RNA sequence: CCCGAACGGAAACAUCUUAGUAGGGGGAGGAAAAGAAAUCAAUUGAGAUCCCCUGAGUAGGGGCGACCGAAAGGGGGACAGC
RNA sequence: GAGGUAGAGUACCAUCCCCUGGUUUGGGGGUGGGAAGUUAGGGGACACGUGCCUCUAAGGCUAAAUAUGUCCCGAGACCGAU
RNA sequence: ACCUCGGACUAGGGGCAAAAGACCAAUCUAGCCCGGUGAUAGCUAGUUCCCCCCGAAAUGCGUCCUAGCGCAGCCUCCCUAA
RNA sequence: CCGCAGCCUGGCGUUGUCCCUCGGGCGUUUAUGCGUAGAGUAGGUGGGAGGGGUCGAACCUGUCCUUUCGGGGGCAGGGGACCCGAAAGUGAAACACCACCCAUGGACGCUCGAGGGACUAACCUCUCGAAAGAGAGGAACAACGUCAGGUGGGCGGUUCGGC
């Protein structure tokens, strides 16, 4: 049970965070999005059910922190609906990560994400990424749910773990 | 006006007229958290217009004086109705 | 599933309501969604979800103003759980 | 009988904002902190404590029971050419 | 500071204006079209078969009220009551 | 009547490392105390008539610091072993041992200020570089996010009594 371990080091405080800040100055240079062959903390991904058998991928994105990017109204309006300030993207940052996500690889289906690291300018997740025309994957008893469509495209309808967080079941 | 600071009076709980103790009413604080006043900030939140009209203009040049009595024999206060007047001197 | 209106109403109107509707964007299927409790309720009980009738304009919210507005339980449908 | 396992920036907290009846009590998000983790936790209308009761998240997936007429059969106290 | 032509760019609470609140398609104190929207009218005009019975007011009080309403008085119809 | 942009200031986060003077502290390191009556330094409360004793004391002799030079406290040798009383005073006694508080100073790892300084590795600006990456200047500031306060007809909705 490494995966047991491996947040033993990173369970809330560990001079790990030194290191992971010049891998976060690199990550700065690297593209917003990015594939990465081996995933980070398979501690979330095998939690996800992260299979390390072809046909997945790892794919981490950045984001900009703040408040909701909304434009002030111009029309006439009463003063309930016009403020500007405070407001917020009402659907998650974790939930964003994986549509911008979602739409690099149409080809592919999202399952899970969360984040690895977070500085006061960007947020930084990990997303779990699955190709279901593999002639792999085709095959699978324990996955052959995906064979059918309805499984496509569904964290832009919100089905996603972070989807049903939003939604506070 | 002037009012003695005693006034022998007739005491509830003394049953009986006794001595008292006669001071002017004085409001108390505004005890924060009260649920009148929770649910103005639970109002007050979001944004709008100032969500309740306060009073601008003001017509009576004074306030009502009440006389407030506390009954010595018996720690007991009573409340007495209110009048109005230029400025009520307590002076014996 | 995200973003998100005014018109009017309050005989005015600014909180509120009209209302997450009109509408924008994304994405499916023939149905979709949801679906196995960190559920309830309360004398130690029931046993996924969904919709229908009630519960009920009850609970509860608001210049206590127009108005808004549950749940639990019961009664029906099919009741499949890996 | 002995031993072991049992999901983290997740719960949770402060603050700002959003909405819903959720009201000193709900859910979501931003922001800042931030756990325990089986000898664990949560919940049981303000907070805290004590006992009693019941569940186990932070990953899945799911038959049916309902939403509708681009369409096709059938019926009608629907009109007879403004 | 001549005039003009062909191409091209600037969108509406915006664009342009050697600036008259001018022009932006005959529509300009805020363009058009389609949708909110059968919006709002304490205002204005119309409201259609017959017979018969009964049969008013233009007053008081209150009103951000005197082009309306509330409570009265004034009408009709029904039942009980002796 | 007000509301919202934008602006100014400040707080929090992106926020690093050496410091530096002083004032604060945090958890520690330690050491320093006379209103009078009295063998005499009772600062004030506790358990405590036993505590020290080759499980080293009384005595006097000096080197030394200090203080209301009152006087006590720390030095080994000379000395190989002795003193306080349950006994006399004090509105409050045992320099009988060990604790708590006030009070003086320095230091240790950490924190905050009056602040100041320095650096670069964050980050920012620019250049070179196909990329990769390199170089130059500022700088933990700035800028952004968020929050608060001040300003705010720049923009938005409105009323503008009645007889």
């Amino acid at each position: 049970s490494m995966y047991h371990y491996i947040e033993q080091t990173w369970q809330n405080k560990d001079w790990r965070r030194s290191i992971l800040r010049k891998r976060l100055i690199e990550w700065r240079r690297q593209p917003a999005i990015t594939r990465i062959d081996r995933p980070t903390r398979l501690n979330r991904a095998r939690a996800l059910g992260y299979k390390a058998k072809q046909g997945f991928v790892m794919v981490r994105v950045r984001v900009r922190r703040g408040g909701l990017n909304k434009p002030r109204p111009n029309s006439g309006r009463r003063p309930k609906r016009m403020g500007v300030y405070g407001y917020g993207p009402s659907k998650g940052y974790r939930w964003i990560a994986e549509e911008r996500a979602a739409r690099k690889f149409p080809n592919l289906e999202v399952l899970g994400s969360y984040y690895v690291a977070e500085d006061g300018m960007y947020k930084y997740y990990e997303v779990i990424m699955v190709d279901y025309s593999h002639p792999v994957i085709r095959s699978d008893p324990e996955l052959k749910w995906l064979q059918d469509s309805v499984n496509r495209k569904r964290v832009f309808r919100g089905l996603t773990s972070a989807g049903q967080k939003s939604r506070g079941l | 006006m002037k009012v003695p600071k005693v006034i022998k009076t007739y005491c509830p709980k003394c049953k009986t007229h006794t001595e008292h103790s006669v001071s002017l009413y004085k409001g108390g604080k505004r005890r924060s958290l009260a649920e009148g006043q929770r649910r103005y900030e639970r109002k007050n939140v979001g944004y709008g217009s100032k969500r309740k009209p306060e009073q601008k203009r003001f017509a009576k040049t004074t306030k009502k004086q009440t006389l407030v009595l506390k009954c010595q024999k018996c720690s007991y206060t009573i409340v007495k109705e209110g009048m109005r007047l230029k400025k009520l001197e307590l002076v014996e």
